[PDB]
């Protein structure tokens, strides 16, 4: 269920859902697994805000255990293409793909909660068939792993070799460690 | 008698960066003087009156155009409002209120009322609101336009002259309205989106569609030039009401650079006012280009930047003006951009 | 008592149309192929006005009724020449006092008709088209001297050309 | 003639906590006087009329500024009001009566209008004053006439006019414009109960457009471009108004008991608490009598019956009401 | 099904759902298992109330058997970040994560019903794979247990050593015992 709220305006009272009200303030929610449907819905939200105002900062709250890679890369290109600075925040957890979209936000406008947790690993895949087909899908997923490490280093500032060693296996990073790693800029402990 | 070239030359002193609107108005006013001056009792009679419809952004100088014209113009001028009006004897205001307001400018002379011109602002605010299952009788909406139809075309309405000292008079004057000119204009909201869909291209939200990157970099004005009556129908106006106003004006926009021109070229510019205020004291006022640029940004940040120039300029010189009489042997005053921000104090020359 | 009623044709359409059932056994009637607005209002009766909102008592006080056809492209051409108070003759007198003549060729009036219907405003919306064309001319005409005639061609309405002026 | 610095010192005796207000009036008054006395044939033609409109908080002392300026200025002064609501010529007549039928001196006299908000667009007398501020002649019967008929024409273009009235609800209109949106996310800041919504720091950013929302006509506002903000009050002002002025209530009641052979005292420890009580009522100095009279009520009621009470001292507790005032025998 | 109610206002009558009506009065409901979707919805409600009024106390009623840890920790940091005092109430049951959010409320504004019951235990998890990966996930869940015990001591006032011994296994706490343990402030038996 979704609660309904009332927003008071000069013209009159209007009823809005909790998610649509925050959308009016340039706020988008990324919840659950990243799939083709959930990702395609967020893209339309970002584009809608661009037309309304291309000079106002956008806030993206992420709480998800990750998911499909191809669905997530469509969002990454969108954040970089549009002019507004896409602020990212990590709430609860940020998996492999959730971490890539987190660090891809605008520099200086990336935050993580004091008790949040980030996890990064290498891309997962698999195939069943002839040996010739396995080699094709193996070369393809290898390029993605190399591509995902290059972009992660670009925003984090770390070296490509360091990201390769840290992404060989699952690696959990606490909220303070993310700052030291260049993944985020600060922590929003209290309101000032 | 007034020649359109001569009247336009005079208006250029008070208006900057608006040319198309000047040509449109000059022809109408010249015809109006000619229509009222010439008896017209010839083979052709009852010459038609082309009413003017002004369109432009808020704070573009519409009120100044009518008032500055009224200053040099001999006939009286009034500034009414459409939002106050409410049809069919409602709480807000009767239509007749506009006429009685005119007589005060005309010193209760009927012959002078036909000569004068009328101006209305915020005409777009009475756009036909279209919500089907709410009232179906929009007092603020369409309903107001129906009442103005007969007014603009021409009719005689009873008007108590001067209001009357007491019941004793109990009489009313007959005032014609056919020969009276009407200038109804207001900054329409959302009109740019209406014409973009039908005229230029597949713009909007999507990637390939042209984004609104030029929010302030470019002027939307050029789009308004291609406006037509059919587009106003989608806005809410009735075709009958639009037929009453055949002429149209664009008034594209005011530019940051134009603000600098407004402070130097016009006769009534603020720079010339303060310059003469200090000239009598044996002091000179100097404005630098850097100082003007800072003023433009501050005015642009606030709403109705054109109307906010007085506040920015007055605050900057308020402190200096207080100490100028006290100070002696000071012949010049220099203002810098830093002073406009408030981090610096103007330089003084002895 | 007369005023332009809006939407009356939709009400008249419902009554004039016989009506039919959508099922198999109910017969279907093919009618109202064209709007025929002018020919449709002629079939008006008091009962239709009741559904529109008028009270029968008020209409009973008005036995007679008049249906007016909507002017067409050809109707406007005659309105600009035959009537004495036509707009064309108004400007003719406007320039007559100025010592200049005015002319309106048939090719120019045909184009005004198509533009008038395009604005869905009727005869009252015709001045918008005329003043828009003669705007440039009227701006420099008083200052101009030794000009005895003005001709308005079809091109001027489109804006490609300017009205031809004769010096005499 | 007087300069802003010297005129400020004279006004300071009667004006406190309104320093910025003095600057606006000093420049306006000096500028206005020079406009009348200058040749008026300089390159800077059609000089905009300099008229000042006071922003009136309830009981903010606007009447004081007019009286102090009027008393200090040798030119005649008149106290007009918008209650007439049509008949404006009578206001002009009042100035001449003080002036003793002198048009010259009358020209140099400034009038102050009170309760200008009473004629706002809440329903058109404002349209009549437009012809007055811009300059016109009004018929005035000199001396009223012995019996049944001439009138004197007195110019009005050069006379200055001070139009001010206590506006109600003006803070709410400015709040809508100055709020510039409210945020909901983490990074966006949320306003507290009152940070910038106070009367102070809210009128300085006022502009002509905001007055239009209240009901004022732009023609009327165009004639008054200059505007000065007036602080409401402060704890220091209330402390000084009860001690420095000669007609303060403290000195008045002190005199009420002098004839009765009894003295009264008010310590500073009691007045600071009184200031906190006055601001809570949002009534200014005019609402001060309710506080002082309430405490005195119980005292003055049984004071005649009391005997041998040579002096009465008022402690801070007395204002609270928990402890009765101490009596000195 | 959700019943509809009518709220009378000066402008007119408005129809509201039972959950939206209470939301207008700064009341949020935490029902069922704690997941990414249910937790992400409550966070938006808190933010909405902050903008409407940051000086009025918020009331959070909790009736849940617990759930995911990462989803709940996002709520805890949010309650501490915002200025308003988040009052918490336990109705029916408060599991490991439900108890952590209950005690995390503002000091002096935490209540428990006379017949409510609280249960606390250690974090649960599991993994299947190579021994190297098991060691990583074991260290991560160990940090959470240490972090969850530190915060419990901070708000409850007890020592970290006491929380460690009491959280080794499931421990049920009645409503009166919760007061003696510093977990809550009082009990709302009857209305006064
Ligand atoms: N051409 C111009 N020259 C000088 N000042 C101008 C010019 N155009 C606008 N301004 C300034 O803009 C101010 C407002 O002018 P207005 O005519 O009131 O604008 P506006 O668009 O009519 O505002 P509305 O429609 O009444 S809300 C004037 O007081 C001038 O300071
Ligand atoms: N700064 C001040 N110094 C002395 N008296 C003041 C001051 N401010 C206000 N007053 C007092 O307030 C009274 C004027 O109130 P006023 O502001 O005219 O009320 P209103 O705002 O209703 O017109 C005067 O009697 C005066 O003694």
């Amino acid at each position: 269920l979704v609660p309904m709220v009332i927003e008071q305006t000069s013209r009159g009272e209007r009823s809005f859902d909790i998610y649509s009200r925050l959308l009016k303030e340039r706020v988008i929610f990324l919840t659950g697994q990243v799939e083709d449907h959930m990702a395609n819905l967020i893209v339309a939200q970002m584009l809608f805000l661009e037309a309304e105002n291309p000079e106002k900062d956008i806030y993206l709250y992420i709480n998800s255990p990750g998911g499909v890679i191809t669905a997530g890369m469509s969002i990454y290109d969108t954040m970089q293409f549009i002019k507004p600075d896409v602020s990212t925040i990590c709430m609860g957890q940020a998996a492999s793909m959730g971490a890539f979209l987190l660090t891809a936000g605008a520099k200086g406008k990336r935050f993580c909660l004091p008790n949040s947790r980030v996890m990064i690993h290498q891309p997962l895949g698999g195939y069943q068939g002839q040996a010739t087909d396995i080699e094709i899908h193996a070369r393809e997923i290898l390029k993605v792993k190399g591509r995902m490490n290059e972009l992660m280093a670009l925003h984090t500032g770390q070296s490509l070799e360091q990201i390769e060693r840290d992404t060989e296996r699952d690696r959990f990073l606490s909220a303070p460690e993310a700052v030291e790693y260049g993944l985020v800029d600060s922590i929003l402990t209290h309101r000032n | 008698l007034p020649t359109p070239h001569e009247i336009r030359n005079h208006l250029d002193d008070y208006v900057i960066g608006q040319e198309q609107a000047k040509k449109v108005l000059a022809v109408a006013v010249y015809n109006h003087y000619k229509r009222l001056r010439n008896g017209d009792t010839s083979n052709g009679v009852e010459l038609g009156k082309s009413n003017i419809l002004l369109i432009g952004p808020t704070g573009s100088g519409k009120t100044l155009l009518a008032e500055t014209l009224a200053r040099l113009l001999d006939v009286p001028f009034t500034m009414a409002d459409a939002t106050t009006l409410t049809e069919a004897g409602y709480v807000g205001e009767d239509v007749e209120n506009i006429i009685q307001k005119l007589l005060q400018k005309s010193d209760y002379d009927v012959q002078k009322a036909q000569r004068g011109i009328v101006y209305i602002d915020q005409i777009d605010k009475i756009s036909r609101k279209s919500d089907n299952p709410s009232i179906t009788r929009d007092v603020s909406g369409e309903g107001v336009q129906q009442a103005l139809l007969k007014l603009i075309e021409g009719t005689v309405a009873a008007v108590p002259p001067q209001g009357g000292r007491k019941h004793p008079q109990q009489e009313f004057l007959q005032v014609d309205t056919s020969k009276i000119l009407f200038i109804c204009g207001g900054a329409f909201a959302g009109l740019d989106k209406v014409i973009s869909h039908r005229v230029e291209t597949g713009s909007g939200i999507g990637f390939g569609a042209t984004v609104k990157a030029k929010s302030d970099k470019a002027s939307e004005g050029e789009l308004l030039a291609q406006v037509e009556p059919e587009d106003l129908i989608k806005f809410g106006l009735i075709p009958e009401f639009i037929g009453r106003l055949p002429v149209v004006a664009t008034l594209n926009e005011l530019s940051e650079e134009a603000l600098i021109q407004i402070l130097k070229e016009p006769k009534n510019a603020l720079t010339k006012q303060y310059q003469a205020l200090f000239n009598l004291e044996g002091v000179d006022l100097e404005f630098r280009d850097e100082a003007l640029d800072a003023i433009a940004k501050k005015a642009m940040a606030r709403k109705t930047g054109a109307r906010g120039l007085r506040s920015i300029v007055e605050a900057a010189l308020l402190d200096t003006m207080y100490d100028l009489p006290s100070m002696e042997d000071v012949e010049k005053v220099v203002i810098d951009e830093s002073v406009i921000d408030g981090q610096s104090e103007p330089l003084l020359i002895y | 008592c007369g005023g332009a009623f809006a939407g009356l044709d939709k009400v008249i359409s419902h009554r004039v149309e016989t009506g039919s059932g959508i099922g198999f056994g109910a017969t279907v009637k093919a009618k109202s192929d064209k709007a025929s607005e002018g020919e449709l209002l002629a079939q008006v009766e008091p009962e239709d006005l009741i559904k529109f909102g008028l009270i029968p008592e008020f209409i009973g006080r008005l036995p007679v009724v008049a249906t007016l056809n909507e002017l067409s492209e050809e109707a406007l051409i005659q309105i600009l020449k035959e009537p004495k108070n036509a707009l064309t003759k108004q400007y003719q007198a406007l320039f007559n006092l100025e010592g200049v003549d005015l002319e309106f060729r048939d090719e120019a009036l045909d184009a005004i008709a198509k533009k008038a219907m395009a604005r869905k405003t009727g005869a009252r919306g015709l001045r918008s088209i005329v003043e828009a064309a003669l705007l440039d001319t009227m701006y420099d005409l008083p200052s101009m001297e030794d000009v005895e005639k003005v001709v308005i061609d079809e091109s001027v309405i489109d804006g490609q050309s300017e009205p031809l002026l004769i010096y005499g």
